[PDB]
RNA sequence: CCUUUAGUCCCUCGAAAUUUGAGGCUAGAGGAGAAAAGUUACCACAGGGAUAACUGGCUUGUGGCGGCCAAGCGUAGCGACGUCGCUUCGGCUCUUCCUAUCAUACCG
RNA sequence: ACUAACCAUCUAGUAGCUGGUUACCGCCGAAGUUUCCCUCAGGAUAGCAGUGUCGACCUUCAGUUUUAUGAGGUAAAGCGAAUGAACUUUAAAUAUGUAAGAAGCCCUUGUUACUUAACUGAACGUGGGUCGAAUGUAUCGACACUAGUGGGCCAUUUUUGGUAAGCAGAACUGGCGAUGCGGGAUGAACCGAA
């Protein structure tokens, strides 16, 4: 996300580098049958390591965070949503992106 | 062979190969022979054989 | 000395429980996950952003609604 | 349920409190009481290493401990033996005590009238 | 090499005074520093230790002094807290 | 004492007028005791346990995810090809071998 | 004020470490393991092997079957039996614990400091009744003493978890370790057979 800050002690000896840093990602919305690339807000949880989640890990079954305001859709309370939870269904490691479905 | 039976053909005095006995047919001794099948032939002698 | 004495011969054995748990932990994790998909979909009823509170307690609170 | 020392007992093993829950390899086992105390129950288990029989001694809860009836036969047995062998002598005549290990049947006829077989087929087509 | 504080050893009589001795596990009562002469012996205390070895005579002497004075304030003070709190 | 849950639209307070918010009530959930205690897939140091370390019919040209279709299996689930959606290093070498052929030969 | 070299001797200095450790034949022959103490490479006990003494004479025992009874009700059949894996008359395969005599079961009335409302129970005593499945048995047990052992590798079956695939861990059994021979052209892990 933010392109400076300061870490505490803790995490100051991980490295993540450039070349593996991912800002989208395709989000596939099962109800309006359609896929759009939508940024990334924030991992919420990585279900196979705490230390991951943190790190911002994105692995396969990882909760993410996106923006949805394009897509456009509707609440109970007549509101646009601005973000929801979205599950990635592949490896980016593996392969070279991020595939997620919303949860909706 | 497994431990069990390996003591079932010690009580029929079965110790070598090609050794033979005469047993008479019951459930306590049918069942016996039932277990050391991969190891015996048996059947029902007549006569001559005797 | 006595500690480390079980320490010493317990250490494989506490090795293996350590891993089927964490495999345990992701499974129930993906469950939960996996439940919440049903849920949305079956029906549901959410605010503009998420909730703010972790992907814990957040997930507790919606299922618990229904 | 109130057991004495000395009584061969059973051990069940149920899911419904965890309190006092042995290993697998203890359940369902069968064995006698040494010690008795207001909850737990101490007994001896003899497990084979490969021939010889090691004694464990666990203890196990009233939840899991039931009498057994191995014995049950023994006194029964026993009890004819004398009933019997007591009337054998009245009247005079022999009587059998020891039990045989089911013999094999004898030769009889089966009539086909009335009963005429039915003729089956590998793969019943019905 | 382990602690005394994590041992349960004994506190031992000697020239420096044992006093009342606190019982173990239990409330050992906060008691407060906040004077400003209250404030001045244990700052005295503290610049004395860290200047460490003085080679005049003279100053070592007024070093020490200086603790005396601030002692003597500090004793003054809470004497004359007791009088008004005995009194008033 | 505050906060959440469901309820009668039961009472009070505030707001706007053609409606709300906060309290109050019913019963579920959170918050021996200033001595210290619990806890962490984190960090630093010290120590301990499992482990010499990897690959061997391996590799090569056509991405992943989601939907639609789908012979079957089966009696809901797996389901290919297509289509849609989102995008340590460099140089030096001689002999021989391979073809996954740059050239020369012949073909479509 | 304070606190190098060579020669001979103490010295055949100190090791848990390295290398080595001398004819033949016969007989008996293992273990690689439970438990306890202790951190300083370890001890004790038990197990395996053997010797001596004593007691019984297949006396008695047994990695076995049968019988009875547990934990597995797991399959199956039916619902023209009721009810509805969680249903049942019945009941699989499969391993598996316990028990099967005179070293035994019940009754009985004399005492007792135990107990009871009580000669009432319990214990201590008395008497009574083909020795109570099969198969095998090249003996069984008790005590004392003595030496070598404290590893594991692979495979079947069951089972826990995981990966794209690998794989990792438990329980039993078997093969190899101390094993020659026949076969698989060859050969730690295969088949036959010692």
């Amino acid at each position: 996300g933010p392109d400076f800050t300061r870490r505490p002690v803790k995490y100051e000896r991980f490295i993540r580098p450039m070349g593996l840093r991912y800002k989208k990602a395709n989000v596939t919305h099962p109800t309006l049958n359609v896929t759009v690339q939508l940024p990334i807000l924030s991992v919420k949880k990585n279900p196979s390591n705490p230390l991951y989640t943190q790190l911002g890990v994105l692995t396969k079954g990882t909760i993410i965070e996106v923006n949805v305001s394009d897509l456009g859709i509707v609440t109970a309370s007549g509101k646009i949503a601005w973000g929801r939870y979205a599950q990635i269904t592949n490896n980016p490691e593996n392969d070279g992106c991020v595939n997620a479905v919303l949860l909706v | 062979i497994p431990p069990k039976p390996r003591k079932i053909l010690q009580l029929l005095r079965l110790r070598q190969i090609n050794n033979g006995v005469f047993v008479k047919v019951t459930k306590a001794t049918a069942e016996m022979i039932k277990i050391v099948e991969p190891w015996v032939a048996y059947g029902y002698p007549n006569l001559k054989s005797v | 000395a006595r500690k480390q004495r079980d320490l010493k011969k317990f250490g494989k054995a506490v090795q293996v429980q350590k891993q089927l748990e964490r495999a345990k932990q992701k499974r129930e994790a993906l469950d939960k996950i996996n439940q919440l998909k049903r849920k949305r979909a079956e029906g549901g009823a959410l605010g503009a952003t998420e909730a703010d509170d972790p992907f814990d307690v957040a997930v507790d609170n919606e299922l618990s609604r229904d | 349920r109130t057991y004495r020392v000395g009584d061969i007992v059973d051990i069940k093993v149920n899911g419904a409190v965890q309190k006092g829950m042995p290993h697998k390899f203890y359940h369902g086992k069968t064995g006698v009481v040494y010690n008795v105390t207001k909850s737990a129950v101490g007994v001896i288990v003899y497990k084979r290493v490969k021939h010889r029989y090691i004694e464990k001694r666990i203890n196990v809860r009233i939840e899991h401990v039931k009498p057994s009836r191995s014995r049950e036969d023994f006194l029964r047995r026993v009890k004819e033996n004398a009933e019997l062998k007591k009337k054998a002598k009245a009247e005079g005549v022999p009587v059998q005590l020891k039990r045989q290990p089911a013999m094999p049947r004898e030769a009889h006829t089966v009539s086909i009238a009335d009963n005429k077989p039915v003729t089956l087929a590998p793969v019943a087509y019905e | 090499v382990y602690s005394e504080k994590e041992l349960g050893i004994p506190q031992l009589n000697t020239v420096t005074p044992v006093g009342v001795t606190k019982p173990k596990g239990k409330k050992k009562g906060k008691v407060f520093v906040d004077d400003r002469e209250s404030m001045n012996t244990i700052l005295a205390m503290v610049e004395a230790e860290k200047q460490g070895q003085i080679e005049s005579k003279i100053m070592r002497a007024r070093q020490l002094e200086e603790i005396r004075e601030a002692r003597r304030i500090e004793a003054e003070k809470k004497e004359a807290e007791r009088k008004a709190l005995l009194e008033n």
